[PDB]
């Protein structure tokens, strides 16, 4: 309808039955231009007065949750890239900064170190071997045994026999480094180097 | 009783099956999940022992369908014309 | 249509055809009140007699299934977060709570510290190799295979003369952990703990 | 009304024009109760 409480939009030609506040929502969108009565509206469906919109229904729809809800959330198939096209399409200028922002974690997750790999030395004699490898912790992963020689005995039978390096990966790049400062732990720091 | 109390029995059990029939067709799934996880009866044969036990075996209705079946086949032996059509109807039931 | 026993609603534009007791199964929700006779309601489509009610019918879904049967479901193209705000809006806790879950086992599933990987070191000397390696079992995955030194049968044999560490990512989260009260289980997990 | 061969039913108001027999497939069904008339 022309004016109406709710809205009757037609994006890509399918309905999108809303109501006004969601468009009015805020007043720096494409939408509250659109929702307003004024000159310079040519194209809208004159047959029910439903405003016939040329923008994707796909890209469109997370966005109008930003305005139904507060939050823009993406599809697992709808790229954060066609959001953010479609935010700055919009102008909605706090959803471009958090789409971005979002765009900005994703890039620094897939473009190069996701995660940041710990690794530890397990020292294991051969009697223990299979069970500690059986009872190793889980979410670690492990990645080499290698033999030591020894003058004591060498190859079998030695109580330094293997030393296995396991490792598991660390969410703490796609999230930000974290570190605090303390003295004293920098000076056991220093106690522990020498 | 005395007016061909077989087929007011036979009405009453007529009643039951096709209530039955359709309560069984509401509790598939008890049948299907609780009954044989819990090695217990279903609905139906619920049904047809509960019949059993609360008409057949109650003694006014038991003594008097087995005397008026004996005597109605003792009449049926000498040929005399009765309903044979209530004897299997019995006899199915009592089946 | 008209709504009735069987009540139309207008979701996000698309029409579901549900049965009253379907929503009307909890209290606890948005839908609650619209079963129940409503003069506090005005947004709703007088053109076709049907409830216009604000949220999308993709994330609806999910919630939708849950209340017919008390249990979610996500698609692999559908948002686990898009139905978690959708419970959000229509406020069943039990719901939130289950949908919330949902999103736990996904990112634990892909956390820092994965529930999956298990790792087992077969022992075999190099006559018996090639046909436990051959035949290893379908799911687990070859990791390492070492010799060992040896001061004992110098040449190519020992009685552990290779040690092969395999291991098999794993599905832990449906199936749930084995970890539940047995008190026999902890005597007989002491006794061969020492 | 829609069955006398063919049901054209609403599954959550979607039109499916099936047939019964195909619907009857299955030994036992919840549908299968649908396929004869019934009040």
């Amino acid at each position: 309808g022309s004016v109406s409480k709710w809205v009757r939009l037609n994006v890509g030609g399918t309905y999108f039955l809303t109501t006004r506040q969601t468009l009015c929502r805020d007043p720096k969108s494409f939408l509250y231009r659109l929702c307003q009565a004024d000159p310079d509206l040519d194209s809208d469906k004159d047959e029910t007065g439903a405003y016939l919109i040329d923008r994707d229904p796909t890209y469109f729809g997370p966005v109008l949750n930003y305005l139904r809800h507060g939050k823009l959330v993406i599809n697992k198939d709808l790229a954060e890239e066609g959001v953010l096209e479609e935010a700055e399409f919009y102008n909605i200028t706090s959803l471009i900064k958090l789409v971005k922002d979002k765009i900005r974690e994703r890039d620094s997750k897939t473009s190069q170190v996701p995660v940041k790999h710990v690794y530890r030395v397990l020292q294991c004699q051969e009697e223990e071997l299979t069970q500690m490898v059986s009872t190793m912790s889980d979410g670690w992963k492990f990645e080499q045994l290698v033999s030591i020689g020894s003058s004591y005995n060498y190859g079998n039978e030695d109580q330094a026999e293997f030393l296995c390096v396991v490792s598991k990966e660390l969410h703490n790049t796609p999230y930000g480094t974290a570190s605090e400062p303390s003295e004293k732990a920098k000076i056991l720091q220093e106690r522990g180097s020498r | 009783l005395n007016n061909n109390f077989l087929q007011t029995l036979n009405q009453a059990w007529n009643d039951h099956q096709t209530a039955m029939v359709m309560i069984r067709d509401i509790l598939m799934y008890m049948d299907r999940v609780y009954v044989q996880q819990n090695n217990v009866e279903n609905v139906y044969n619920l049904g047809l022992i509960i019949f059993r036990d609360q008409v057949v075996r109650y003694g006014c209705i038991r003594d008097h369908l087995r005397q008026t079946l004996l005597d109605m086949i003792a009449r049926e032996r000498k040929g005399e014309v009765v309903d044979r059509g209530a004897i299997r109807n019995a006899c199915q039931m009592l089946m």
